């Protein structure tokens, strides 16, 4: 019984980790974006979009992380 | 031609109408969507160049 | 387009593939390149046009790509073959003496052109 | 519990309706505009025609 | 010394043998003395 | 009958009266409701004139719009507090994409005959890691199968089991101590930001399902 | 688990995919060409 | 208001149908199996 | 400047410094440095180049 | 029992896999931004690409999410 | 008892790992504001909107790895 | 043997983690195409090939690494 | 006993998480001696933004920190 309460801590602990690299993964989407916004003075209107979508994308590989985080941790 | 200019500016219009009374004095509406379906096409030339179109790439 | 140029000559007035030894190390510039200004150091160029390829020895200058398309080089005189062994014997004399002797900076030159001279 | 989320939801449809809302509308104006004036211009161009 | 200078010594070592012209030659002439001015004063015209 | 059963009836209204009552009548001009879905009629088809470009580009165009709008809605309806998502089972959308994945398989058979194949070897590359390079394009290729459903299953999931529990631990937070109920404000404010940010993740998803399987399509109909 | 297992998956599927092809018809053959209407008027109108 | 046109959904969305056909079929198999457990 | 071979108009001409090429608002698709101070370098190239042509 | 707990113990160590897919696609994102503000004029052919490349950093993490659900389900 | 209260420690610090993640991400849009800036100068104006932006979304990511921590505890 | 069951299913958790660095390396070479491509939008079709080949090496060390993953579930 | 020994070793992986705030600190302040050598003039504008940046950084790092101490005094 506690063992496997315990378990399902410990394991619910490992799936954390997952999400530090899509929070870096966030922040160097967002330095390209001033990099570049910087660097043309005028790209910003075709590429703020774009942005976005790369963010999400960049995202949603921590989104799979913290719900199997859940998963573990709730059950 | 005078006659004409009379009529053309008493069937102004310029404010709206339905798509369908459009329709209705000229079948080339719908056939001209019909044959662009038969394409498969839903983009029509023309219409992007003077009005807009919404886009993200 | 592709105008290579010295003042008194025009060699050239987009040509294939052009390559230019720049500060930035040697650039290669194919078709479309995003539009760069770039100095062109004392030099060995080869620009082909098309499949065929001409050496040229180019005492530097600028490079820009233009946006249009039209790389302007303009430099102060330039072919390969006609610069290249004796001048490259004489041109070690005089190098040698000016490193012994604004001098300073000619005897830099003066190495700089004879590295490059040596190459070929 | 989810009272809470409710709460949470009628903020996010208030912050819709302050900042969105006017934006909407003035993005729905402005194409409504365009389309009226390029009519409106269709008309005029038209009607040339007879007078030449 | 200033890049074009820089350059310009270059031309004249690419002038540096028997194996190219004369006009070349003739380009690797320098003629004027900068008259250095001052206030009308002439600080004198040195050799360029 | 069932709960999900109720909702894509649901979904069947809304989306009905974005095309019927969005524009009295029908008139040259359009009414301001209509305009909104003629800006993502153009998004969606330069996206996928953008992509599978065909002449048959505007022959997947209805596939790929009705893929848009049932993503983009079900994405709004899912955010309601009191509503149970047909994306909470995540094995109809699975099946969504499983079933256009199949659909571009025998597309691929169907156009392109026993050399579809050909589509795993994308380039001439030294031929001993030819064959390498069929078995990890191959692999990546039905990965495509359940790649383009997972994703948004998992986000519109996740998000939502996080502002669950989120709006649970802020209600046993108004159960601690008095000091709480003074600043309390900053993790109401807290699921406020990430319901903002859920709506974002959905109608991305709606675009980026509609990217992947025109990305998918540009392979299939026209090969390499 | 905020249901992960239910038995109703055929039941689930059946009205899910008649919920697809009825949006696909639905919108192929309705609402896709009065749209198309609404171009095409503008256009008609615009040229002429 | 609404005018309907038939747009070409016969051959187009051949394999697309067949795809459904399969998945309801094995979906009705997979059904069976998790009631099972 | 020689406006035909029957006339001259004397003519003048506005040498462009080094904080105007920084500042030349198509400057940002002509890039490539940041490490190389071109503007110091190609307003010096120019300032020879627009004079020889002035003298010529 | 104690393969019951091992099997939650392996789905959570299968987790740590996805944070590098996170981090390639937000290079591959990076690179996009930096070669659109470049060039401006690419841009049409290489978001096509960005896509593709989008599409195969997410599978390696896909792959180890589904090996993180097959331990975590059995 | 003891087993499971002793695993909830321990998973608490685990999750101080995600944090470190964030620590680096915040870093990184800061580090491109002020090489922007330093760049271009006058960008200031629409980039420092963005900016703010970048950090809501970079330091989001640190509280979803927190409020884990908070769980397990 | 529960214990040899377990150690089987901790083993594998274990061998997936390899993967990760795989799903960085697809993306940097990736990178590079677009940065060269933006550079010389004519150097591409040279490129590609080459391209195709980095993908392809960077992938396969990925898949050893699945490979020892599934050989400690299934054998 | 158990329990007082997890609470131990849950301080010692505590400490792992303060190390991404510490390599993110130098990152600004790089970004800053970077910038500054560049310009030389922006250095009054940056400053405060770049303090900023620094502060909020560290937050992170002091948050990991925190649950440290959580566990060490319970």
């Amino acid at each position: 019984m506690q063992l496997v309460l315990a378990a399902k801590y410990i394991g619910a602990g490992i799936s954390t980790i997952g999400l530090l690299g899509a929070g870096i993964g966030i922040a160097i989407v967002f330095a390209a974006l001033i990099n570049g916004v910087s660097r043309n003075p005028s790209i910003k209107d075709t590429v703020f979009p774009m942005a976005i979508l790369g963010f999400a994308l960049s995202e949603a590989t921590g989104l799979f992380c913290l719900m199997v985080s859940f998963l573990l941790l709730f059950g | 031609l005078q006659s004409t200019l009379d009529n053309i500016q008493s069937a102004r219009p310029f404010d709206e109408l339905t798509v369908d009374d459009l329709t209705k004095i000229k079948p080339e509406i719908d056939a001209k969507v019909e044959e662009m379906v038969k394409k498969g096409k839903w983009d029509v030339p023309g219409y992007k160049d003077r009005f807009g179109n919404l886009n993200v790439m | 387009k592709l105008q290579f140029a010295l003042p008194h000559e025009t060699l050239y007035s987009e040509v294939t593939q052009v390559n230019l030894p720049a500060k930035s190390g040697r650039i290669g510039v194919l078709a479309n390149h995003v539009p760069t200004v770039e100095q062109l150091l004392p030099g060995v160029v080869e620009v082909m046009e098309g499949s065929n390829s001409k050496k040229f020895f180019i005492s530097g200058g600028f490079a820009t790509v233009q946006p249009d398309s039209q790389l302007c080089v303009t430099a102060i005189e330039a072919p390969l073959e006609s610069f290249s062994e004796n001048i490259k014997n004489l041109l070690a004399e005089a190098k040698k003496n000016v490193s012994s002797s604004r001098e300073a900076a000619e005897a830099a030159i003066q190495v700089e052109v004879l590295e490059n001279l040596q190459s070929v | 519990d989810e009272s809470i989320l409710l709460l949470t939801f009628l903020g996010f449809t208030g912050l819709v309706a302050k900042y969105l809302a006017p934006a909407y509308k003035d993005f729905a104006d402005a194409r409504m505009k365009k389309v009226s004036d390029v009519l409106n211009a269709s008309r005029n161009k038209h009607v040339e025609a007879v007078k030449d | 010394i200033s890049y074009a200078a820089y350059l310009n010594v270059a031309a004249q070592a690419i002038r540096s043998t028997e194996l190219q012209t004369a006009s070349v030659l003739n380009r690797s002439q320098t003629d004027a003395f900068y008259t250095q001015y001052k206030n009308a004063s002439e600080p004198t015209p040195i050799t360029k | 009958l069932t709960t999900f059963s109720l909702y894509t009836i649901i979904v069947l209204l809304v989306i009905t009266s974005l095309y019927t009552l969005t524009n009295n009548n029908n008139k040259i001009i359009g009414s301001r409701w209509l305009i909104s879905q003629e800006a993502i009629y153009d998004t969606i088809m330069n996206m996928t004139k953008g992509q599978i470009g065909g002449k048959n580009w505007g022959l997947y165009f209805p596939m790929i719009f009705t893929l848009f709008m049932f993503i983009f809605i079900a994405n709004l309806i899912s955010m309601i507090p009191y509503s149970f998502a047909l994306s909470a089972h995540l094995v109809f959308i699975i099946s969504l994409s499983i079933v256009i994945w199949l659909g571009n398989t025998i597309l691929g058979l169907y156009k392109h005959g026993w050399v579809f194949f050909s589509l795993f070897v994308p380039a001439g590359t030294p031929l001993p890691l030819v064959p390498l390079l069929v078995i990890i394009e191959t692999l990546s290729y039905f990965a495509r199968a359940i790649s383009l459903g997972l994703r948004l299953g998992s986000n519109i999931l996740a998000g939502h089991l996080l502002m669950v529990i989120l709006a649970g631990l802020t209600f046993n937070f108004m159960l601690i101590n008095l000091f709480t109920l003074v600043f309390g404000f900053v993790p109401l404010a807290m699921i406020l930001a990430i319901m903002m940010l859920e709506f974002a993740i959905g109608i991305i998803q709606g675009y980026v399902w509609a990217i992947l399987t025109a990305s998918y399509l540009k392979d299939a109909v026209y090969l390499h | 688990m905020p249901q992960l297992v239910p038995f109703y998956f055929m039941n689930q599927l059946t009205y899910g995919f008649l919920l697809m092809i009825t949006l696909l018809i639905l919108f192929s053959q309705f609402f896709l060409p009065m749209i198309l209407r609404l171009y095409v008027s503008r256009l008609f109108i615009s040229k002429l | 208001m609404l005018k309907r046109f038939p747009t070409p959904i016969l051959k187009v969305y051949w394999p697309f149908f067949v795809a459904g056909a399969a998945v309801y079929y094995g979906m009705s198999k997979a059904a069976d199996l998790s009631s099972n457990t | 400047d020689p406006v035909s071979s029957l006339s001259f108009e004397p003519s003048e001409k506005p040498i462009f410094n080094a904080k105007t090429i920084e500042q030349s608002p198509s400057f940002g698709k002509f890039e490539i440095d940041t490490d190389a101070n071109v503007p110091r370098d190609l307003f010096e190239y120019t300032l020879a180049n627009q004079m020889l042509t002035a003298m010529a």
